[PDB]
């Protein structure tokens, strides 16, 4: 049975591993999104000139 | 039957400790963010010639020449600018699924129901793509690959584990284990040093490229996920899954961090991929229509709605110019955006 | 100076049934059009057939205007010899180019339905282009006879003819004979054939239900019999007026005595038109579902 | 601008190495050939050959100047939900079950059940084979095991005048025998109007005669989808 | 986070009756099709009974079409299986397998061994 062994040893892994609460994680995203939205042209369509699929 | 216990009451613990991780929810903190609004595409091109259903396609580095894989043992790179066919490879088996094409751009990467990564040279000295390798040793067919460099090389199986190969000597360097289910689709970080997994047994896992060990495990999804994408700051990643439900993963958070799903949309998720700034995430789905959602307020932004198929793959430009759309029509579809 | 001709119905019967197959047709023609257009598109061969009778179809319509003024003023052309020579010939001659296409498209079906697996060759979409093609060429070649003569005549009586001379020519006589036995049995019996074996095929099936063959057998029957239907009364008449000239040219009053059925015979030739793009398309589910989806479309 | 030049004539040139392999690739039809460790699907294999960690196992035959490619899946896991859908466009699926197990009859009938009734084999028809036919002779006529034992309506089944059982053939083995094929057809005639067929067959591992079968049940197929194709149907 | 956890059984002598219960977390229960399989002392895992999402098509074996019945309640998000008239044969570990996607009526892998989205099982003993 060392099925179990393993997978309680794993999860063990898991449990002990540091944290971040999820309004931080949340910021970091948001930080990100709009530190690259002004250089994502799918979300700030370029003018065709310079669009190689124009 | 002490084991069992100890697994459960440790679960437990782990489902307080997360709980003890969320003050606020994902829609709460951005809900003062401006909305996208409406994204509307364009087919700026169509990519003919496949026989049979593409499964997969991948872009490169030049973001200008992408690799598509058909079922009816076509890999064909086509040169997205001009429409032109650059390369066409006769696989040995007909029904791939998974397709690479290498960072530096001279070698692509190939499987499917054959449990053999095959890697083709595209440099070769004679100007004649031949087959430089023959990954073997899975025992279930690859579904998905994708490479860290020329020589080092990340697969998927059917049989529950990963592999990364060292292309050079044909072997295995390290195994992945710890799936219950199939392998479906993993992704590299940007860094290449962590990449993720997701394998039909509603859960995902992180792993080590160099330690070879599991770091995290995420089962918010309540069917088997099809599609996996690492996030541009390569700190959080998303799946889909059969039960019409995108969802977003934080590493640190170790927890679910928004869901996208629509009482409309009751089919699976085939693909997934983030844009280059992230803020709007491409699925394809079974009902022929690829949606586009806000990665923050997770309402759907726009749709596609060009294919007369299942959406079978989903590519995002490395640059972010266009985005490539591959069905069971066997027709990839380049769009983007007007102004 | 002529045969005295005259009709009571030529002025009424003709002009009536022509502008109903414009306004009817018209809109059916190019509906069926753009339905073969579409089944081009999923690479169907058949809708390259499709779209081509359909278009043959489309240019009788688009000459029918003028010959509903030719009867509407009791038999008088007046617009010069050209104008017949263009108007008249299409008007005469693109029906046999609809029934050729007809033909095409029994013997592609036949080719398909019973020999699934042999005919891979000659069952694609540029094959059938340049059959098409070649169709075009025989028909528009084989029905050049009266652009090499007059065709605009003037008579005794009121009427000033165009593109039939009642004292026929001996050239239009051998012309009539050959169109209907090549131009209209032949492609007829060719059908019917091709009719008989898509049936045999199908009966033979396992996989479909006693409804559904004989849906196909009304359908296959009903193309049939409504293609005599529309071609058998003009055709012999033609037949019947070449036997009497061919030994018997002096009998003029067999002439005056058919002169009316002829040409209301002429007019329901007409009906083929119509018929086309409701059999061979608005019958059919899918061709449905692709007219309604199109009409939506267009309309939003 | 002479490399674009080049670039294109490459391009022309891999489109006509494409079109010669469309002309090719629909000129043969691809068929997905399943069943259990009971089904003698590899003595099937080893008899129609006449005309590793591999996972998929091909084998290329032709009837009447007609090439059918199947492919046996080899070394996968029992898990089938996934793989299985790069076969929704196969000409046919040739089921083979073992008939002379009762205990697993159910098991294969689940199965049919599961491939009926999946999304992407909707359009699918499936060549049932009843294989091993004399096993399950013999073991009717031996008596030892009843059928009504796992099938309880059996006792209720009786003989359609539909049957044509062959020359000296049992009423036991024949009642036997319809009574699983129209198990079989209950399933297939549940669900699916017009789409997909099932052609269940009386077939043995051992008989020449499997290949010209399958090659009718392809040509009825063809047949069908060529009639909704031509808007005959 | 899918969890389908079986509870009763036990020793129970033929003729007798049972009730087990199949308790689900983690997911929709309203719109997923259910199953209850068996697996006895030596044999593989054997399919017994399918009850769809709504419960207007129930479907069971032969060793069972008389003898059990399914029920499914959405409102508490459970499965039901109540056996009557057991035998000796039925000693076997029942597990309780949910169809692996939403909205269809194919269930394809849930006899498959180490199905992700079956229960441990609970043992019956006759
Ligand atoms: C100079 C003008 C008056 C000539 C008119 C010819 C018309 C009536 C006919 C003759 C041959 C016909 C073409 C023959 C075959 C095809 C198949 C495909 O390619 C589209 C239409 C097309 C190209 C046809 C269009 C109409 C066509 C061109
Ligand atoms: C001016 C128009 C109305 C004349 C055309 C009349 C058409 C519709 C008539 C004439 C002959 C008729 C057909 C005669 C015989 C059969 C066989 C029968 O089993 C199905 C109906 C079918 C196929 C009939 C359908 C309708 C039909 C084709
Ligand atoms: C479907 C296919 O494969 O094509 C066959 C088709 O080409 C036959 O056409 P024809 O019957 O020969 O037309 C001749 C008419 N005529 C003589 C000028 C009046
Ligand atoms: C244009 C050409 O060369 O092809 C002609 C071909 O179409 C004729 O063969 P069919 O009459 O169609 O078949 C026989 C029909 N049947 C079975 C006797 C009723």
């Amino acid at each position: 049975i060392a099925q179990a062994r393993k997978l309680v040893e794993q999860l063990k892994m898991e449990a002990n591993i540091d944290r971040i609460k999820v309004s931080k994680a949340a910021a970091d995203l948001m930080a990100y999104c709009e530190a690259h939205a002004k250089e994502d042209p799918l979300l700030t369509p370029v003018p065709a000139s310079e669009n190689p699929f124009r | 039957d002490q084991l069992r216990q100890e697994a459960e009451q440790l679960k437990n613990q782990i489902r307080d400790a997360r709980k003890a991780c969320a003050d606020a929810t994902l829609s709460q903190i951005t809900n003062n963010i401006d909305p996208v609004g409406r994204i509307q595409m364009r087919t700026r091109r169509t990519l003919r010639g496949h026989l049979a259903k593409i499964y997969a396609m991948h872009w490169g580095t030049d973001s200008r020449l992408l690799v598509s894989a058909s079922q009816d043992g076509k890999l064909i790179i086509w040169d997205s600018y001009t429409t032109n066919k650059v390369h066409a490879i006769p696989l040995r088996s007909s029904w791939v699924m998974t397709c690479a094409y290498a960072p530096s751009g001279n070698y692509v990467a190939c499987g499917g129901l054959d449990n053999i990564c095959s890697i083709y040279n595209l440099k070769t000295r004679e100007g004649n793509v031949r087959v430089s390798r023959e990954l073997a040793g899975h025992t279930g067919y690859l579904s998905c690959c994708r490479f860290l460099d020329d020589n080092q090389i990340v697969t998927s199986s059917g049989d529950t584990t990963c592999a990364l190969w060292d292309i050079e000597t044909g072997q295995q360097t390290t195994t992945f284990t710890g799936h219950t289910g199939d392998v479906m689709s993993l992704s590299l970080a940007p860094d290449t040093r962590l990449f993720v997994s997701g394998a039909c047994d509603a859960s995902a896992k992180l792993w080590d490229v160099r330690e070879g060990m599991c770091r995290q495990t995420f089962t918010g999804h309540e069917s088997d996920i099809n599609a996996i994408c690492f996030f541009p700051n390569g700190n959080a990643f998303a799946t889909g899954s059969d039960d019409a439900t995108c969802r977003l993963f934080d590493l640190r958070a170790d927890q679910e961090l928004m869901t996208y799903s629509h009482d409309n949309i009751i089919c699976g998720i085939t693909s997934v991929s983030f844009s280059k700034s992230g803020r709007l995430l491409l699925a394809g789905y079974d009902d022929f229509n690829c949606n586009v959602w806000d990665a923050l307020k997770a309402d759907r932004a726009g749709v596609l709605a060009g294919h007369d198929n299942r959406v079978s793959c989903l590519g995002v430009t490395d640059d972010g110019m266009a985005v490539a759309t591959g069905s069971w029509d066997s027709f990839l579809k380049i769009w983007n955006g007007s102004s | 100076e002529g045969c005295h001709v005259d009709s009571r119905v030529d002025h009424l019967f003709p002009p009536s049934l022509y502008i109903f197959v414009i306004g009817v047709g018209l809109p059916t023609n190019c509906l069926a059009l753009w339905a073969a257009y579409r089944q081009v598109q999923q690479r169907n061969e058949l809708g390259v057939y499709l779209m081509n009778l359909s278009i043959a179809d489309l240019l009788y319509i688009c000459t029918l205007p003028l010959w509903v003024d030719y009867f509407l003023h009791h038999d008088n052309w007046i617009h010069g010899p050209g104008s017949c020579k263009l108007f008249g010939f299409i008007f005469y001659t693109n029906i046999y180019i609809s029934i050729a296409f007809l033909c095409c498209i029994s013997v592609d079906r036949y080719l398909a339905v019973a020999h699934p697996l042999r005919f891979a060759r000659l069952r694609r979409v540029k094959t059938a282009v340049a059959v098409s093609s070649v169709v075009w060429a025989t028909e528009l070649g084989a029905n050049s006879a009266p652009l090499f003569h007059d065709e605009l005549f003037r008579d005794r009586y009121n009427h000033t003819f165009c593109f039939e001379k009642f004292p026929m020519e001996g050239w239009v006589a051998w012309m009539n004979l050959y169109r209907v036995f090549v131009g209209f049995l032949f492609p007829w019996a060719l059908m019917l054939l091709s009719y008989r074996g898509i049936l045999r095929a199908v009966r033979g099936s396992v996989s479909t239900e006693r409804q559904e063959k004989a849906k196909i057998k009304r359908l296959a029957l009903s193309l049939i019999a409504i293609v005599l239907v529309c071609f058998a009364p003009y055709h012999v008449l033609l037949l019947s007026r070449s036997a009497i000239y061919l030994g018997r040219p002096w009998d003029c009053g067999f002439e005056e005595r058919v002169f009316s059925a002829y040409h209301s015979s002429l007019a329901f030739t007409s009906l083929n038109c119509v018929a086309d793009p409701i059999l061979y398309c608005l019958v059919n589910e899918g061709a449905r579902s692709d007219v309604a989806k199109a009409l939506h479309n267009l309309l939003r | 601008s002479a490399e674009d030049k080049a670039a294109v004539e490459r391009s022309k040139m891999i489109e006509k190495q494409l079109q010669k392999d469309k002309q090719v690739y629909r000129a043969t039809h691809r068929l997905l050939l399943l069943g259990a460790d009971n089904s003698g699907k590899s003595t099937i294999v080893k008899q129609m050959r006449i005309y590793k960690t591999s996972g998929i196992f091909e084998t290329k035959f032709q009837v009447d100047k007609v090439n059918f490619h199947m492919f046996d899946v080899g070394a996968q896991r029992d898990e089938r939900r996934k793989w299985i859908q790069c076969f929704n466009d196969v000409t046919a699926i040739i089921f083979v079950v073992d008939s002379s197990d009762y205990n697993r009859l159910q098991e294969a009938l689940n199965d049919f059940k599961s491939i009926w009734n999946n999304r992407w084999l909707r359009t699918i028809s499936v060549i049932l084979f009843l294989n091993k036919q004399d096993l399950l002779a013999e073991k009717v006529l031996a008596g030892k095991s009843k059928i009504e034992d796992y099938f309880p309506e059996f006792a209720r089944y009786t003989t359609p005048e539909d049957a044509t059982p062959e020359p000296g053939e049992d009423p036991r083995v024949t009642r036997a025998k319809y009574f699983i094929r129209d198990e079989f057809l209950r399933i297939s005639t549940a669900s699916g109007d017009g789409r997909h067929y099932c052609y269940p067959h009386f077939t043995c591992s051992v008989d020449t005669e499997n290949a010209r079968r399958i090659f009718n049940d392809c040509r009825d197929i063809i047949q069908r989808m060529h009639l909704r194709q031509y808007e005959l149907l | 986070q899918v969890q389908l956890q079986e509870s009763g059984g036990g020793l129970v002598q033929p003729g007798g009756s049972l009730r087990l219960s199949c308790a689900a977390s983690g997911f929709t229960f309203s719109n997923y099709k259910m199953n209850w399989v068996r697996q006895a002392p030596g044999k593989g895992l054997e399919w017994v009974s399918d009850i769809s999402q709504s419960g207007a098509s129930i479907s069971y074996t032969g060793s069972v079409k008389g003898r059990f019945t399914i029920s499914r309640d959405n409102a508490k998000n459970t499965l039901y299986l109540q056996m009557n008239s057991l035998k000796p044969e039925d000693t076997a570990v029942y597990y309780c397998a949910r169809c692996p996607a939403p909205f269809t009526r194919d269930c394809f892998d849930v006899t498959s061994t180490t199905y992700a989205y079956r229960g441990q099982g609970t043992q019956v003993t006759v």
